């Protein structure tokens, strides 16, 4: 029946920075005539929907999309990666790490 | 201004596919399961789509066209600028539709039943399309000729008389002249510097190209003309033209039907595989696993794997109501379907190809924008499809898939009949779809008054085709009028142009599959220099002109029926023997009755 709980921004005047956020409604106006805050030619709502039914082909299925990137600001300890460690061993000449 | 439409499509072409992809569901949901209520969830639905789309046809008639410069955006609004209707009074408006489908109903309730008992009154397809397919009786099949056109074309003829009276002042409305300059607008191209074309020119085309083939097909003529006084004596005038009523079907367009009577060796088996496949328990996942197995083979990808749960490969165990005919569904958003009842014969293995072809050709344009998902005009649809169907038939083919002997020999008896199968086919078509186009016209730019429409209809049926009347017609039968694409108003020149650009698709790959011996003997299978080739036209669609895209595989501008021609020539070498002592031509004026 169609999941519309979804949607995307197709219209804006200006490309954004990187990692740029825009949650807001204004509405697009494409032409010279103004439009006193209704829709009309030129003049659109800049939020569409994503059709989804599940019988759809690849690439055209919504996908769950984790982006990351790590910062290096200035901060003295944070958080990293897991590091693991051998066994310990005793009464042998070994090089050892702590 | 140019930049206030190119922000306009971007609306249109998201909002109109969402809305596209349900309507065509309801339709593919009806078609696998007949209910009542889902004709109305049909309706409604495809009642969405029809009100949207005259909701946005209007706004680009706000915009004017020629300020625009890029030719991509330039073809998305020439298509949805097109009014069609809508110019016209809308008691007018309704008038043609009180035509249209009186026009579609009559042609489906024609009745035949016989002086002898009217009680048993057949329709068309069932016993009367029989009556002409199978039974070799004279007198029978033309009472059937007779009686069909004047009990369904005599009516349509004050139908048909009227609407070609509106449906012109419409077309000159949006600036042509008559009906017949809207249907050349598919192939009209304006203004790319070099690839342009006009609408007038194809009349050129045509009248050139068919003239070239005018001895094979009065040498196909002349050979059956031979074969048919076995099968019917001191019926037909060795020197004049055929009755009218004994051509295969009601009208003779295939002579597919023709095979039997007019084989070259008779005690001669012809290959059907049939025995074969129950031998080794083929069922319907083997047939349409070697049709994909051939198409990775050329050099094409896989099907989707959501193709084979979504697609209805057979007809349903259960007592299901579904029509059943087989269609390759194009729903959208990357769904592909197929919908058919397969019986496992080598004949529904060759047409397991000519539908996965049209999947496969809906899997390239996949990229483009939603206006231009088709093919690049209206003949190319069905040529890309049939092409694939002509692999098939190699022996070749067949004993390297491991279902004929090893040792089967391909003697040249059997050539001739199988080049005789196609020839009753492919040949036996084009001097009836020129014909009837070459006719529609003159009526639809009015060069014939209307006492005089079908005055100059049997005129042209006996010069061309050499096709003689079994009864005198006075202007009261609308013998045009009895077809199916006639009574049901399509174009009928996407019909004749698509065998033309089949072996131009089908000799240059052979040329580049590095075949040398006979045209009929060419293999497409394990090349992958035939597959590069044809998938740089299959991307395009409608994103190009098709100018520029039947040189991309071949390299001409117009079609050439030279690859033909190039077909027949081990069965034109056969046929020239055949002709020795017979008589090549037709005298248009012996008629059967007139003795
Ligand atoms: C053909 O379709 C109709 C409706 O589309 C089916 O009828 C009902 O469909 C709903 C689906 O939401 C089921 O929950 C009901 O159980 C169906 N009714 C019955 C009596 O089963 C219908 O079943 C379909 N035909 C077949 C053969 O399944
Ligand atoms: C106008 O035509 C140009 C090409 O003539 C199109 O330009 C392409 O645009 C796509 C994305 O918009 C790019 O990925 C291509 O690299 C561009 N190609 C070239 C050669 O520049 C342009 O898209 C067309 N305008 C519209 C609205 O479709
Ligand atoms: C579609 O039909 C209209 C007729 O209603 C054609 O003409 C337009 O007519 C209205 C008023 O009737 C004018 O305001 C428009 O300016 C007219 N259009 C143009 C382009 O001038 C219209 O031309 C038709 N469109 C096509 C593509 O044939
Ligand atoms: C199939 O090929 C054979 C071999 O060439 C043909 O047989 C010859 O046909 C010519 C033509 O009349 C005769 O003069 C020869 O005497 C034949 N030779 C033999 C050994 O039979 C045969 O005609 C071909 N069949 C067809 C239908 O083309
Ligand atoms: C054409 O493709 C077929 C399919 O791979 C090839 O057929 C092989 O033929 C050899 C010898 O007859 C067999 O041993 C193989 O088992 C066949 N392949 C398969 C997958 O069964 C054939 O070799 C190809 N043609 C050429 C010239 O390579
Ligand atoms: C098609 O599917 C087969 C499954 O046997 C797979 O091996 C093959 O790689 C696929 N084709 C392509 C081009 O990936």
């Amino acid at each position: 029946g169609g999941n519309y709980n979804y949607l995307y921004r197709l219209f804006r005047k200006s490309n954004l920075k990187p990692f740029e956020r825009d949650i807001s409604t204004e509405i697009y106006q494409a032409g010279s005539t103004p439009c006193n805050g209704v829709e009309g030619f030129n003049c659109y709502f800049p939020l569409q929907s994503y059709g989804f039914q599940p019988t759809n082909g690849v690439g055209y299925q919504p996908y769950r999309v984790v982006v990351l990137s790590f910062e290096l600001l200035h901060a003295p300890a944070t958080v990293c990666g897991p590091k693991k460690s051998t066994n310990l061993v005793k009464n042998k000449c070994v090089n050892f790490n702590f | 201004i140019e930049e206030q439409a190119k922000t306009f499509l971007d609306k249109f072409n998201h909002e109109a596919e969402d809305l596209f992809y349900q309507s065509s569901l309801a339709s593919w949901n009806y078609n696998t399961n007949i209910t009542e209520e889902n004709v109305q969830n049909m309706n409604n639905a495809g009642d969405k789509w029809s009100a949207f789309l005259k909701e946005q046809s209007t706004l680009a008639q706000m915009y004017p066209l020629q300020e625009i410069q890029n030719l991509t955006v330039k073809l998305q609004l020439q298509a949805l600028q097109q009014n069609g209707s809508s110019v016209l009074s809308e008691d007018k408006s309704k008038r043609l539709n009180t035509i249209l489908n009186t026009m579609s109903t009559i042609y489906s309730t024609g009745k035949v039943c016989n002086p002898d008992n009217p009680q048993e009154c057949l329709l068309l397809e069932p016993g009367l399309n029989e009556i002409m397919a199978n039974s070799l009786d004279y007198n029978e099949r033309l009472w059937a000729w007779e009686s069909w056109r004047s009990e369904v074309g005599k009516q349509l003829r004050p139908l048909y008389e009227e609407y070609v009276v509106l449906k012109n002042e419409m077309a000159r409305a949006n600036h042509y002249e008559d009906y017949g300059d809207y249907w050349r607008g598919d192939y009209e191209v304006n203004g790319v510097d070099g690839y342009d074309y006009s609408r007038g020119q194809l009349i050129e085309d045509v009248e050139h190209t068919f003239e070239e083939i005018k001895p094979l097909y009065e040498h196909l003529h002349a050979y059956v003309r031979a074969k048919l006084m076995n099968a019917y004596p001191s019926y037909i005038s060795p020197i004049g033209c055929l009755p009218a009523h004994l051509l295969g079907d009601m009208w003779g367009r295939f002579w597919t039907n023709l095979y039997s009577l007019t084989v070259p060796f008779g005690q001669k088996p012809n290959i059907d595989v049939t025995d074969a496949m129950v031998d080794q328990a083929w069922d319907a996942q083997r047939i349409f696993k070697e049709a994909e197995k051939f198409f990775v083979s050329v050099g094409l990808p896989n099907m989707t794997q959501g193709f084979w749960e979504n697609s209805m490969l057979t007809d349903p165990g259960n007592v299901q109501k579904a029509v059943c005919h087989p269609t390759a569904w194009d729903l959208g958003k990357g769904d592909f379907r197929i919908l058919m009842c397969t019986k496992v014969t080598m004949d529904d293995f060759l047409t397991a190809h000519h539908e996965m072809g049209h999947i496969q050709y809906d899997m390239a344009y996949a990229a483009q924008p939603f206006l231009l998902r088709n093919g690049a005009n209206e003949g190319f649809h069905e040529a890309v499809g049939e092409i694939m169907s002509l692999s098939a038939a190699t022996p070749k083919h067949l004993k390297s898939i491991g279902l004929l002997s090893p040792d089967f020999q391909e003697d040249n008896e059997t050539e001739i009949n199988f080049l005789l199968k196609q020839a009753l086919t492919i040949v036996g078509t084009l001097p009836f779809t020129y014909m009837l186009e070459k006719w529609r016209w003159m009526v639809f730019k009015g060069e014939i008054p209307k006492d005089q429409w079908m005055k100059k209809w049997w005129e042209m049926k006996r010069e061309i085709v050499g096709v003689v009347e079994p009864v005198p017609h006075d202007e009261t039968y609308c013998d045009p009028a009895s077809l199916f694409h006639v009574s049901n108003d399509y174009s009928f020149i996407r019909y004749y142009t698509r065998t033309l650009y089949q072996f131009q698709f089908q000799e240059a790959l052979c040329q580049a599959a590095k075949h040398e011996g006979p045209l009929h003997k060419c293999d497409i299978s394990n090349s992958t220099e035939a597959g590069q080739k044809l998938f740089n036209m299959l991307r395009l669609g409608k994103s190009e002109p098709w100018t520029l895209a039947l040189e991309n595989v071949v390299g001409a501008k117009n079609m050439n029926v030279r690859p033909l021609l190039n077909y027949f020539e081990p069965l034109f070498t056969w046929l020239k023997d055949q002709n020795k002592n017979s008589f090549v031509g037709w005298s248009t004026d012996w008629s059967p009755y007139a003795d």
